[PDB]
């Protein structure tokens, strides 16, 4: 057994994880105070289950989870909230003040300032692992924190930790939802110090999230508890086979061997089906199965049938058997466009866990029989790029707000030579995908 | 109020729309790149759809399908004809895209000498390849009299954000002024390649109300009858074949096109399919009227504020 | 067509279906030195300003 | 970052200044003995950033060269909730002359203003900023108070300063001199602020006669103005919501080049010290974009605006604010600028100010401001151009050159905010 630390950056990565751990919990039967009955070893074991929880003599349950922000306000609610006595004092770290939604402030004046404090709680975890496999990092593109001390982060994860996998969970910015005006700013600066760090990263676009609660949860104004559950449960699809026993990504290097063949273009496209109001009819592995082509139930908002794919896996929840998927791929396959780039073979890896998908009592999705996610790693991921990429043009043309990072330290020189990186990034998903 | 821009100043049927929509004091015109708006006029290259379809608060239409060129590029028809199952083909002419199999059915053209000759005009196949599609060339066409004439069909299509298929009543026939041939301008039928011009019909186009009393004097049956059962035959065959593919059914942006299909008629009055233009233009006398049509069903039909003929609904 | 690699468990099962074959802690302690000095130049010229 | 500390300078600074922390108290729920008598707990959450603690007692700090309009505020209502030591004044007044708040009278005071300062920096948690307010017309409040500004800069460079900045104007006029001061000041204020809210005595009188419908207004009417407006501008400093805002993330987001920090207010209802009806949300939106509600006098028609923030205030629907805010910028899509993409934002806030059960503030950086520098541009120059009432400053050691030179940079902020009204 091989153990994974979460790692929970500002405030889009803190209340995330708040939404996660929650879930985690539910899912594997672990109450509020760390207590789970089901486990006969008491103080120890080395269970699926406790790749993400470590065990106390008491029989407490605890996360292997750092949060980390720059401002107290939001950790201080998990310090105070439900599910208080499940964390670690040492494991939530606060600043004072945080990066005013800047890059420069969050990676360089303030991020010099923490660095060496969250190295040394995240070696605390570190050091209780017999076998510690890497991190998950969950943060905004467009946050001060988010975006700067986790490149920061990343850098030095990689010094520390060097045959250590690191995969990211990624807020990507959406003006539906907040928005400081700078976020392609910091969305790039963040890419372009991150991408030689980083295995696998899950973008999830906050314009997707969105619509998908208003649309099919009937939400008129969703806020961020809305987002952050469904947001949790995507998470959670993509973890499970970290935490339960099977065969398919079971460790964090199969998700690079199974989604990402070239280093750089990691960022698979993620597509969850069903979504369905709690307060508001049992789809089949078919209908579920073909709504993971339906662009309104991706991650990131973009038409895959204008891409390539180079690898694809399912991950179903619930009552799903192999009979039921194989002849929905039959289906599909013979009435959408998916084609593959010529140089990797066309199929789906498929994982199945029977335990139909958790829902937080109360909350706004319903419970279903069975669900699916969908990883696939398309080039029409690109669009989100280019995208956020003019609007970073928009603005660079007229050097508008550059002053605040170059008065942090930064230089006007890593603005394009990040801009240049990601213009890079764009053509290899040109050359890949036509 | 809503909101257009306008990114294609060469189109001459989208200043005609424009000026129309200016002309119901309802919508207002942005300047080139603003995103606000509600509906995109874009250009013919390098559209970026990418964008379309993130402003909140903001349906937006664009007046073009991504993945239609598949249908109208020269290459990418034959390739799209020879390789979709649902097209298979009786109406498109023989044709082979060379940057080998021609060779192969051009001697069994040889074999017994029928007719062969091909075009890309010539006769002899080494002649052609010194000189891209190679297609059949269609030796008996159907010719007009007095004049002995050729021609073409242009059908103005236009599908809508439902993937409804409207094609347009009125239809022209572009015709050659020099009498056949069994030298290319009693071969070639473009508007711009005639310009003998002018002698028979005004411009070298003959409208529809024309062409249906000859046809009914000449040959004693009716355009429809004839020709435009088959001409609704392929406009559906090839649309719905990239439906798939392109239509905007659940997208975040809404996408609408008007289409020129070419078609020729060979002397058993039977229709084939030439080519798909995806920025036509209109007969002069035919702007006022489908451009009006564009605005009733294609943007109306999403902004509210027959001449068509539904072949999809 | 193809199904391989099935792996059955009592938590769920996985298979493969195939449908068609084909830097240093020394230079970032720089970058953020760098960066730190030049605050602190910024930060002199204002003093030196305000002094004036 | 938490705390703020407030300072007010001169006569109309401590009127406006007074008024504000009468507003923010009710709706904070402090009587006027420092006592906490409210309902609800999102009263509190944010409390810290303007008061100290369980009496509370605003940071606040009152300067004047002149003991007058600082007396009338300890014999007010609220008189009793400032922290007695916090009273700083002098005895001879400026003048109306800059030099005398700026380099005579004023440099005899500033240190012991700034020990107060010290003082309460020094209990902060994780200080902010400041906030000043204060008139550019009269002398305390435009010398010394942009004297001040300077001082504390040193002291914490790397602090926010922000100040609400009363504009003079020849219809609401106190001396000839006005124009000098407030060019003076404006000077200054380019330099060493973070973000000026420009609130224009001019607009303000606009308001209260053809608007209120108020034949002769008096400062009062327009000091309600201007606490109902600081009251919004701050909203989303003082509650808890989900923006959570501060000094600085207000600064990078609305600022995009250093010199061009100075805002246009506006606000709705436009109320006199009533209509019973609540508004609707179309209506506050139609208001507060709506130029007779700008408390700085400029057209927004006339430029286009760099970045906007809005906060709305009072039970409604979020949905139709958010209807309404994306309608208003495409009727305007011209009036905001295209190479700032998504350059308005929306706040909301459940508590409304006293009396009203829902309104709007709006708080805009428009190029449209520079009609309101080239307005003081041309009343200065139409004095300095024969030198007139120059010997007030020259004989308090001024030279002619100094007027030049702040003459100048004021107009390069005319220019510099047209090149961008171009772009
Ligand atoms: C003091 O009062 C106020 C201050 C501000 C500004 C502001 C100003 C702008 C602007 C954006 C923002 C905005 N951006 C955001 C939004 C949401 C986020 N969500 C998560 C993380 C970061 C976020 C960053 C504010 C974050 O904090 C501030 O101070 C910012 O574009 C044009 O000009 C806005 C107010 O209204 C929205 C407001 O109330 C009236
Ligand atoms: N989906 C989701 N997005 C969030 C959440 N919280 C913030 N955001 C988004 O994250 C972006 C801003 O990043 P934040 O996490 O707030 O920034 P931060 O890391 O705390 O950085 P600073 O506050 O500047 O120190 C915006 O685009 C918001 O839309 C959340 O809980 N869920
Ligand atoms: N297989 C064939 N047999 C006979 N004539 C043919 C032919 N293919 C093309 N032509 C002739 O060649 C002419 C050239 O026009 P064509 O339709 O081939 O390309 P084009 O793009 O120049 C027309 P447009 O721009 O209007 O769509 C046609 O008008 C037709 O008369
Ligand atoms: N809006 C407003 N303006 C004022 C008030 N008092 C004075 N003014 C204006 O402020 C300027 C005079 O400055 P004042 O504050 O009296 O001078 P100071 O005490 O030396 O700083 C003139 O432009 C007046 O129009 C007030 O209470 N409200
Ligand atoms: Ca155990
Ligand atoms: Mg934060
Ligand atoms: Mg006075």
């Amino acid at each position: 057994m091989r153990e994974c630390i979460s790692i929970h950056v500002g405030q889009a990565g803190v209340q995330i994880g708040n939404a996660c751990w929650e879930l985690y919990c539910l899912e594997h039967g672990i109450q509020p105070d760390g207590q789970m009955p089901s486990d006969k070893t008491i103080g120890g074991g080395d269970d699926s289950f406790n790749t993400f929880f470590s065990e106390t003599g008491a029989g407490k349950h605890v996360p292997r989870a750092v949060f980390v922000d720059l401002e107290p306000t939001v950790i201080d609610e998990v310090r105070t909230g439900t599910y208080r006595q499940l964390f670690h004092p040492e494991q939530l770290i606060t600043g004072k003040e945080d990066a005013a939604n800047n890059y420069a402030r969050g990676h360089y004046t303030i991020g010099k300032e923490i660095i060496d404090l969250v190295l040394d709680r995240i070696r605390k975890l570190a050091d209780q692992c017999t076998g510690l496999q890497g991190f998950l990092v969950f943060h905004s593109f467009g946050g001060g924190t988010g975006s700067g001390f986790t490149s920061l982060l990343m850098e030095r994860l990689s010094v520390d930790y060097g045959k250590k996998s690191k995969l990211e969970f990624s807020i990507y910015p959406a003006p539906q939802v907040s928005t400081a005006v700078v976020e392609p700013y910091n969305s790039i600066l963040t890419t372009h110090t991150t991408l030689e760090h980083s295995d696998c990263a899950f973008m999830v676009d906050n314009e997707a999230i969105y619509d998908i609660c208003r649309r099919n949860l009937d939400i008129e104004r969703p806020t961020y508890t809305n987002l952050n559950r469904l947001i949790s449960q995507i998470v959670s699809s993509i973890t499970a086979s970290l935490r339960f026993d099977g065969a398919l990504n079971v460790d964090l290097t199969e998700f690079q061997t199974n989604l990402v063949p070239y280093p750089r273009i990691h960022f698979p496209l993620a597509t969850y089906a069903p979504v369905i109001s709690a307060e508001k009819e049992q789809l089949s592995v078919a209908e579920i199965t073909n709504a993971c082509f339906e662009p309104a139930n991706q991650m990131v908002k973009c038409d895959p049938r204008h891409g390539k794919y180079m690898a694809c896996c399912l991950l179903y929840r619930g009552d799903v058997v192999p009979k039921d998927v194989n002849a929905a791929i039959a289906t599909i396959k013979t009435k959408r466009s998916i084609q593959f780039v010529d140089w990797c073979p066309t199929g789906f890896k498929v994982g199945i866990n029977y335990q139909p998908p958790t829902v937080v009592p109360g909350g706004d999705l319903a419970k279903v029989q069975r669900a699916v996610c969908m990883l696939s790693n398309t080039t029409a991921i690109a669009e989100a790029w280019a995208r956020l990429d003019h609007k970073f043009d928009l603005m660079y043309a007229k050097r508008a707000f550059v002053h605040w990072y170059v008065g942090e330290g930064m230089e006007e020189g890593e603005f394009s030579e990040a801009r240049e990186d990601m213009a890079a990034l764009e053509k290899d998903y040109e050359e890949v995908g036509v | 109020m809503y909101t257009f821009v306008v990114r294609d100043e060469n189109s001459s049927v989208y200043a005609e729309v424009s000026r129309l929509l200016l002309a119901t004091g309802q919508w207002k015109r942005l300047r080139k790149d603003n995103p606000r708006f509600n509906l995109m006029l874009g250009e013919r290259n390098r559209l970026p759809f990418g964008r379309l379809g993130h402003e909140p608060g903001l349906v937006q239409l664009v007046n073009y399908y991504r993945g239609a060129d598949k249908l109208c590029r020269k290459a990418s028809l034959v390739k799209l004809i020879k390789t979709s199952p649902e097209l298979s083909c009786t109406w498109f002419p023989e044709s082979y895209v060379i940057y080998e199999v021609f060779l192969a059915a051009y001697n069994r053209r040889r074999e017994g000498r029928e007719g062969n000759v091909w075009i890309a005009i010539s006769s002899e196949a080494s002649e052609l390849l010194d000189f891209h599609v190679i297609q059949k060339y269609l030796e008996k066409p159907l010719l007009l009299e007095p004049g002995h004439r050729k021609f073409d069909i242009r059908s103005w299509v236009l599908v809508d954000h439902l993937y409804n298929i409207y094609l347009y009543r009125e239809g022209v026939l572009r015709t050659s002024s020099e009498p056949y041939n069994s030298d290319k301008t009693c071969h070639l039928t473009n508007h711009c390649i005639q310009k003998n011009y002018g002698r028979y019909e005004e411009g070298n186009e003959m409208f529809f109300e024309e062409f249906n009393q000859y046809l009914m004097d000449a040959l004693n049956t009716t355009l429809e009858n004839s020709i435009l059962l088959q001409i609704k035959h392929i406009i559906r065959s090839c649309l719905m074949c990239i439906e798939p593919a392109i239509s905007t059914k659940h997208l975040h942006y809404q996408s609408f096109q008007l289409f020129g299909f070419d078609f020729m008629v060979d002397e058993e009055l039977k229709v084939w399919l030439i080519e798909v233009n995806g920025a036509p233009a209109c007969a002069q006398k035919l702007y006022a009227e489908l451009c009006q049509g564009i605005v009733d069903v294609a943007i109306s039909s999403v902004f509210p504020l027959s001449i068509f003929i539904k072949l999809h609904h | 067509m193809e199904v391989i690699e099935l792996n059955k468990c009592t938590s769920g099962q996985s298979f493969e279906v195939i449908l068609k074959p084909p830097p240093s802690l020394e230079e970032i302690q720089k970058k953020l030195e760098a960066a730190e000095e030049r605050r602190k130049y910024q930060e002199a010229e204002l003093l030196k300003h305000l002094a004036e | 970052m938490r705390e703020i500390v407030h300072i007010q300078a001169g006569q109309c600074g401590n009127q406006i200044g007074a008024k504000f922390w009468e507003v923010i108290s009710d709706e904070h729920g402090i009587d006027p003995t420092g006592s906490y008598h409210g309902d609800s707990d999102l009263q509190l959450e944010r409390i810290n950033v303007y008061y100290n603690e369980n009496k509370y007692v605003p940071r606040a700090i009152l300067v004047d060269l002149e003991p007058g309009t600082m007396d009338s505020v300890r014999s007010g209502p609220f008189g009793q909730i400032f922290r007695p030591d916090n009273f700083v004044f002098g005895q001879s007044g400026a003048g109306n002359n800059w030099a005398k708040g700026h380099y005579t009278e004023g440099a005899e005071l500033v240190d012991s203003v700034l020990d107060v300062v010290r003082k309460e920096s020094e209990s902060c948690d994780c200080l902010q900023g400041f906030q000043l307010t204060h008139s550019l017309g009269g002398g305390t409040g435009s010398g010394m108070g942009t004297l001040l500004i300077s001082k504390i800069r040193e002291e914490y460079p790397d602090r926010i300063m922000n100040t609400f900045s009363v504009m003079p104007s020849p219809k609401v006029s106190d001396t000839v001199v006005e124009p000098y001061n407030a060019t003076l000041s404006v000077h200054q204020l380019v330099e060493n602020t973070d973000e000026t809210y420009c609130i224009d005595n001019e607009a303000l009188y606009d308001i209260c006669f053809r608007t209120l419908k108020l034949t002769t207004p008096t400062y009062g009417d327009l000091n309600h103005l201007v606490s109902a407006t600081m009251s919004g501008v701050t909203t989303c400093l003082r509650f808890p919501g989900q923006l959570n805002a501060d000094l600085r993330k207000l600064a990078v987001n609305m600022v995009p080049f250093p010199r061009l920090h100075f805002f246009m207010p506006g606000f709705a209802p436009l109320t006199s010290r009533q209509q019973y009806r609540a508004l609707t949300v179309p209506e506050l939106t139609q208001q507060m974009f709506d130029s007779k509600n700008m408390m700085a006098a400029c057209d927004p028609r006339h430029g286009r605006y760099l970045t906007v923030a809005a906060i709305f205030r009072g039970r409604m629907s979020m949905k139709e604010v958010d209807e309404q805010m994306l309608n208003v910028q495409n009727k305007n899509s011209s009036y905001f600028v295209e190479w700032i993409p998504n350059n308005v934002k929306t706040a909301v806030c459940d508590i409304p100010p006293r009396g009203l059960k829902m309104s709007a503030t709006f708080i805009g950086n428009s190029t449209a401001i520079q009609e309101l520098f080239k307005r003081i541009s041309e009343q200065f120059t139409a004095m300095f151009r024969r030198k007139a009432f120059l010997h007030w400053y020259t004989g308090e050691g001024m030279d002619e050159m100094e007027f030049t030179e702040a003459e100048s940079n004021m107009n390069d902020l005319v220019s510099e905010y047209q090149q961008y009204q171009d772009a």
